[PDB]
């Protein structure tokens, strides 16, 4: 048989994905793991390592995965995410989500990229007084449990690595670590924190955070959102095969660039030549310009040799570029090819499958985090945070404006819904309350 | 102490340089003012002040 | 670590100074493999005394 | 003083024993499992009773 | 009282190989290359015996390329079946805890339904378990975990007498230390009564529960085992053959052809001079074991010497096989990949849309029935209303609704033909609304502020 999933062995896959996202530099300083050495006998030798350096340096990294994620984020994040509930009361959550002035939308964007790239992340709502909606990287989460109690799937333990830098009098770089320790005993939430001082782990006693009213907590304030679902189990990154295609294309491009550098230049190849003729007339120097003509002895056949196109290496490179486009990942655009409008309408659902999955997962995760924050502050519970579920949004047509207002005159769409339609269509920017305040007055005329 | 061998964001990404083994945090308040570390330039190769006896 | 990164230079003098190079010490994490000797659990001995295998 | 009867620490026998204690900093000893646990139960036939093997 | 709590019906044992193959196809290049021996035949087993042979095989496999069109197909189908959200008909404030955390772990019922439908698309087998701890929970059991079942005809009725499934769990010991403990649940139906045992094996000891019958809120125990086996074909205990098998076969064949193609391109791809009509005397005279091939430098050859720069030509038979296999994968009608070069006439696919979205409709109806039955079982546990539903997104090829479509829908709603809630669901379907029906009614009850 085979182990469950990959036996939580996505560490190397996450590292490879991060290196691919970094760009050409990360791949080039990792050519040993990606591009196999053409010869091991050379690989041992020093001329072999110089040859491998020259082989890899001439290569070209295509970098389609970063463009894929950029396109997916652009499709997901248009206008701004919608927030439902008391906006005035939660403004001091939205503006500075973790005490840095960074808006919740930007942290949502970062978490969305983490979900799209390697399919893992984490939201941690802690209480300092002001609740803080943290964001925890995939590699930072280093423990999680599935003990099910009272016949219910429950997450009991979760420990994640938490990062910070110290500003000591001397600008000396001090990297110190904090390990938050979340546990669930008898269906009750307890935590402890660790402070590390260049290897001085100062442990704190177990503590019991409580809501504003009391009653403490029933579940851990931590959600692990993934591309697949918001489950503690490891979800597959959405770009695994995509990285494989990019790496294969990169090594094929390395071979192609070596061929172009070496055999791309044509040469004379003066066959049937005698060294006596050379030393007689050629004199170890051939002038090839159109002003001068070169003489040759009897029955000698000069012939320009250069490697031509349509070889198998470029054939494979074109195949792999086609494979990337065929996969459907919005990574590049093709000016050559054209698609009729309406044919892509049918497959728009399938193409945006990962987009919709990540959007809904992150929306649910942030909704749960906002519920926990409201619990901590004792505010309303009926709050939602839904991302843009309508991708490929463009400037809406005038007939679409006519349809929208005609629909609003009938009592089938709310005023806020109509305003959100217009805003998302790029036809208004002012808030609905502000427009109401301005338009409640008499007409200018 | 810190290892950070688990995740390699970059190759030897600030992970360790055995920066120093001696305690050198002995300046200003650290020495209770005894060894004051300041930043105020002066010219030449000296700094002479005169006070009455 | 570069052993000498601080030296008593004399700005009034211009004399040759030796050079130093950055070394590269490697860390190690060996793998240890463990297992269990084969264990006989025939069902007959357990169903003889009414215990599930 | 964390206490355990580890034979790796006794390091002796009879009257020439040498008990050994070791003080550690954070992360001094690092033990990393590889998340590769395999359990196999293979059966055999030919004997008076069916045999298993864990 | 009972036999071995683990016993795999031979059908599940036979299907384990195919399930592992399909799972590893979903995994990607990593699993396939880790287990390449089962898929890619060795070019020469005589080499395979030798150590240089296994080195050759490793080098020949690591260069291969895994297309994984199957993973893309699953993703596309899942996105098409779960565009928008499934709708729930019935009391919502009462059932809200089953919607928000269907297993007590904050996982909404929509996400669990998505995962179950994903397994239905891939492996064509799944299972929902409804139990009582206090509140009831709806479990999810994978295809591999359902390791036995039983069907009996009592009073002419097909009844599931036995159904045992291995429920994977985990031990949260005092420390942070990885233990993997398992829980087996046996479901029996004797004298028309549902009975349940858990082989807890907590602390690694006998905690086998006795004959216990979970009972309804009103009482009367149960008439049927609350466990449903949903599959790609229908809701039967019997095995439903996976919808992904032939695509996985095609991807495996394309993978081996890709390995062969990559070997050919790596070896014969680079151009080679192939100097002919040569002698060692001339070579040591002029060439000296080093030939300059730049444009600024020329090299002579003796009489009747013919350089022939050779390289592997394009449009070889290997590309032809790879291309036909990719076209076959597309022909099956699966949404694995696309092609911008190709063009389709609009209105022609309108006739075949029914045939193309077959598996999607079948899995939609199967999972909808499974979740409806599970929700009814939970309602009976808590004694709520019984006539409730969970209707997945049946309409496919979803797109933003047209102004003409909006006008027609509004006109239909104003006529006594289509209900207000129906119109609101349709508007939400086309991405023209986000607020709830009651919310919009409350806001729009007031007259226009003007």
């Amino acid at each position: 048989k085979y182990v469950r999933e990959d036996a939580k062995k996505m560490h190397k896959l996450w590292a490879h994905i991060r290196m691919a996202m970094e760009g050409s530099r990360a791949i080039k300083d990792n050519a040993k793991e990606f591009v196999p050495h053409p010869d091991n006998t050379k690989a041992t030798t020093p001329e072999g390592v110089a040859r491998y350096k020259a082989y890899i340096e001439r290569a070209v990294w295509y970098g389609a995965s970063a463009n894929t994620v950029d396109g997916m984020l652009g499709q997901i994040f248009a206008r701004d995410p919608v927030f439902t509930g008391p906006e005035d009361k939660f403004d001091m959550l939205i503006n500075d989500v973790d005490g840095s002035g960074l808006s919740i939308h930007q942290q949502a964007r970062d978490s969305a990229e983490d979900a799209l790239s390697l399919g893992r992340g984490g939201l941690f709502v802690d209480y300092s007084a002001r609740p803080y909606i943290k964001f925890i990287a995939a590699e930072d989460i280093l423990n999680w449990r599935e003990r099910w109690v009272n016949g219910a799937k429950r997450t009991t333990l979760l420990v994640f690595r938490e990062e910070s830098d110290a500003d000591d009098d001397g600008y000396q770089i001090y990297k110190e670590e904090v390990w938050r320790e979340l546990r669930l005993v008898d269906g009750t939430y307890w935590q402890r924190t660790w402070r590390e001082n260049d290897g001085q782990l100062y442990v704190d006693d177990w503590i019991s955070p409580t809501k504003a009213d009391g009653s403490q907590f029933d579940e851990i304030p931590f959600v692990i959102f993934g591309s697949k679902n918001n489950d503690p189990t490891i979800d597959m990154p959405p770009m695994r095969d995509l990285v494989e295609l990019n790496i294969a294309h990169f090594r094929n491009s390395a071979d192609y660039e070596e061929a172009c550098f070496i055999c791309g230049q044509p040469t004379l190849f003066l066959s049937g030549l005698t060294e006596h003729w050379v030393k007689n007339v050629l004199g170890g120097a051939v002038v090839i310009g159109s002003r001068d003509a070169v003489p040759l002895p009897v029955n000698a056949k000069p012939e320009l040799l250069q490697a031509e196109g349509n070889g198998m290496v470029k054939e494979a490179m074109d195949q792999k570029e086609r494979q990337m486009v065929a996969l459907g990942a919005k990574l590049i655009d093709s000016d050559k090819t054209q698609r009729t409008f309406g044919e892509a309408s049918m497959e728009a659902a399938a193409q945006n499958s990962v987009l919709s999955r990540v959007s809904k997962n992150v929306s649910d995760a942030y909704t749960k985090a906002l519920r926990w924050a409201a619990m901590f502050l004792g505010l309303d519970e009926k709050i939602e945070y839904e991302l843009n579920s309508d991708f490929d949004i463009n400037k809406m047509s005038p007939e679409e404006l006519a349809a929208v207002i005609s629909a609003w005159q009938s009592n089938a769409i709310s005023f806020t819904e109509m305003r959100w339609q217009i805003k998302k269509g790029g036809r208004a920017y002012l808030e609905d309350e502000d427009m109401r305040n301005e338009s409640e007055q008499d007409d200018p005329l | 102490a810190l290892s950070d061998l688990q995740v390699f964001n970059d190759w030897a990404y600030k992970t360790m340089s055995e920066v120093l083994d001696q305690q050198v945090e002995l300046f200003n308040g650290a020495t209770r003012g005894a060894i004051i570390l300041r930043s105020a330039g002066n010219t030449g190769d000296l700094s002479e002040a005169a006070f009455w006896a | 670590k570069i052993q000498g990164l601080v030296r008593p230079r004399d700005p009034y003098s211009n004399a040759d100074v030796a050079a130093k190079d950055l070394r590269q010490l490697v860390d190690n994490t060996i793998k240890v493999a463990s297992g269990t000797p084969p264990i006989n659990i025939p069902p007959s001995m357990l169903r003889w005394i009414q215990k599930n295998p | 003083i964390i206490i355990t009867d580890s034979p790796a620490l006794v390091s002796g026998a009879a009257e020439t024993l040498r008990h050994s204690t070791l003080g550690l900093t954070t992360g001094a000893i690092l033990i990393e499992q590889n998340q590769d646990f395999d359990s196999t139960v293979v059966d055999g036939t030919g004997k008076q009773n069916i045999t298993r093997q864990y």
